[PDB]
């Protein structure tokens, strides 16, 4: 009964713990089959389990939220602009985050740093998540309102500050220029160029995740019509 | 808590495509079995797909060439898909802010009158 | 004509589409470009954006203690005023003065969204 | 009872094929929020997708399937939609040979093949459906 | 057959997240936690 | 049987738990006493 075509059928079946119709009984058989049992109960015992392993580290994840807890915490390189207000605020900053995120960041090599905004976005764009350009709320909100809209702000903001109108030392326009901002904020003249220029821009396991498995079904289905066929012309030949 | 969240491992499409799958293999198993020179009637296919899916195996095997590539796949399938219920439940039973409230409109935000 | 100093940030200063057939401060656009315009009209002054020449905002070399990029043009005297997104910061205080502020933004992640 | 059996298959070969090709012909496939041309609930289909309210209600254009060979052929298949032809074609081949069996009684593979037909035509109809839910 | 096939994978599934997550060091552990009561000597 | 249920699920969710956990300063070395830590003499 154990011809060549039934030992395949039964080394298949026993692999797949479906049984068989038949099972070895000479002392030599079993033999073979006691260890191919064994071989099947530790292989798919070995799939299962790290398939398990595979979706929980998949889930419990954690996106970041200004991982700036752990800072980088991890290869999302985070820089930030050269001579800039940022770069000055981490460099001369006390608070125990700001400062292991300065003393990473003067360090680090490569530089961290970029010459440019546009530099930063395209470093953060091009990274694939490996580049983090610390910026303004203003310029992240401006450039994630806009295509190839990928990038996002994280967390809150790091801290509370304003641009101004500079004017040298001394300068006869500083007087003007205060008072002129002061007429421009309260003719809401600042919101309208704001609003203007910022905002008028504008789980279960899928059937994609076991779609392979659904396929070679249904092609085994299909090879197996195929092939009762060639056995219907052969036999009435 | 939910009733049938026995279900939730696998979601709603795959169950729904695992009984059209079990459907189309117990007909294609009676098929070629029936027209082939060498008791898998219509019934006894669905008995045993319906054990091969569920690992419980039955009383009568597939003894042709054809047949047995039905049982074959049939079987993988089974072992795929049995495997995934289990570890994507494990996963489950192992393993939300102010901002998000403030981003969406769905949910009613208020203050007092005259305050 | 006074010299405002500025820099190249979207969407603060940009050059307009086709830049080539226009000259001059009428060469940009953006919200400091309509800020500046504005704050002319209402102070009574004629003024050319020069495009600071370093690309940086400002920010005094620890070593030489020279201030670079706008602050550096306007200390030095080549530049009259700074239109540009410029943050005010203790340090610059001490060397320009600033009006009140007229944005206000904080330090903020920026990750890749995919 | 082969009178009656012969009457289920003539009822259900042309209830299969009624109601196949009603499903590639029609555009309610899916309840998807989407755009047609502000994004409103739309309702699509295997060649259209079409919003369900909104000032656009009604009008409403052809999906765009293409905007790694895995997604292309994934894409391929699903954007020509061949899978649920197939079915429809099986279906109108098995659907011959059920009406031509009787026209036809010497041979008896006429029967035969159409039992064949609606067998193929429904996995055709399994693999379209898994290409488009994937 | 359904019952059996559900219940077992639940056992194997439980049992797994039973015996992974079973799997101080600082100041912020006793702040970060409340399940542990912390105290010290009164008057010192 | 109730033997091998049970013994078949123990293997399978010890091996998960096993697999998942590896998937997942100077202080430190003055509290620890397993690495013996040393210097150069006369320096």
């Amino acid at each position: 009964e154990f011809g060549i075509f039934n030992s395949l059928w039964f080394s298949l079946g026993a692999f797949m713990q479906q049984g068989c119709d038949i099972s070895p009984r000479s002392l030599s058989g079993r033999i073979v089959g006691g260890v191919w049992w064994f071989f099947t109960l530790i292989i798919i015992s070995s799939y299962t389990a790290n398939l398990a392993a595979f979706l929980t580290v998949e889930r419990m994840v954690s996106p970041i939220e200004s991982a700036e807890d752990l800072a980088k915490q991890t290869e999302i390189a985070y820089g930030t602009l050269e001579a800039g207000s940022t770069k000055e605020f981490f460099r001369r900053s006390k608070i125990a985050v700001f400062e292991k995120m300065w003393t990473y960041m003067k360090s680090a090599e490569p530089s961290v740093f970029v010459r440019t905004t546009e530099e930063g976005m395209i470093r953060v764009r091009k990274s694939k998540g490996k580049y983090a350009y610390l910026l303004e709320s203003t310029m992240n909100e401006y450039i994630e309102q806009r295509k190839p809209c990928d990038t996002m702000k994280v967390g809150g903001n790091l801290d509370s500050k304003g641009y101004g109108i500079a004017t040298p030392k001394g300068s006869a326009l500083r007087g003007p220029v205060n008072l002129a901002v002061l007429k421009l904020s309260e003719q809401g003249v600042l919101d309208k160029l704001k609003s203007k220029w910022w905002y008028d821009k504008g789980s279960a396991l899928s059937l994609s995740n076991v779609a392979g498995v659904f396929y070679i079904l249904i092609g085994g289905l299909g090879l197996a019509m195929l092939v009762a066929l060639i056995e219907f012309c052969y036999k009435s030949r | 808590p939910g009733v049938f969240s026995f279900l939730d491992p696998l979601a709603y499409e795959i169950w729904m495509c695992i009984v059209f799958a079990y459907i189309g293999v117990s007909v294609v198993l009676f098929l070629v079995s029936r027209f082939s020179p060498y008791e898998f009637g219509i019934f006894n296919s669905l008995w045993f797909s319906l054990g091969a899916f569920m690992q419980q195996g039955c009383d009568i095997s597939p003894r042709s060439l054809s047949g047995r590539i039905v049982g074959g796949v049939w079987w993988f399938f089974t072992l795929i898909i049995i495997s995934s219920y289990t570890a994507n439940l494990a996963a489950f039973l192992t393993v939300e802010s102010a901002e998000d409230l403030a981003k969406q409109t769905e949910i009613a935000y208020g203050t007092l009158e005259a305050g | 004509t006074y010299i405002v100093t500025t820099i190249l940030e979207d969407p603060y200063v940009m050059l307009k589409k086709n830049a080539n057939q226009f000259e001059g401060n009428d060469r940009y656009e953006g919200y400091c470009v309509e800020l500046a315009a504005e704050i002319a009209k209402h102070v009574g002054y004629s003024y050319r954006l020069e495009i600071v020449s370093d690309g940086k905002y400002g920010a005094r070399d620890p070593d030489t203690k020279a201030w670079n990029g706008m602050v550096g043009e306007l200390v030095y005297g080549r530049a009259d005023v700074a239109v540009a997104p410029l943050t005010i910061t203790l340090v610059r205080e001490e060397v320009i003065d600033f009006s009140k502020p007229f944005m206000s933004l904080g330090i903020s992640i920026m990750i890749k969204k995919p | 009872d082969r009178g009656i059996q012969m009457l289920i298959t003539t009822v259900g070969a042309f209830a299969a094929f009624s109601l196949m090709t009603i499903a590639v012909g029609t555009d309610y496939w899916l309840y998807s929020r989407g755009v047609c041309r502000e994004e409103v609930m739309t309702h699509s289909g295997l060649w259209r997708t079409c919003c369900l309210e909104g000032a656009f209600r009604g009008v409403c254009k052809k999906i765009d399937h293409f905007p790694d060979t895995a997604e292309y052929l994934l894409r391929a298949v699903r954007a020509s939609s061949v899978f649920p032809i197939l079915s429809v074609t099986l279906l109108f081949f098995g659907g011959l040979c059920v009406a031509a069996s009787e026209f036809h009684r010497s041979r008896h593979s006429v029967i035969l093949s159409a039992g064949i037909f609606f067998v193929s035509a429904g996995l055709s109809n399994i693999i379209g459906i898994i290409v488009y839910i994937s």
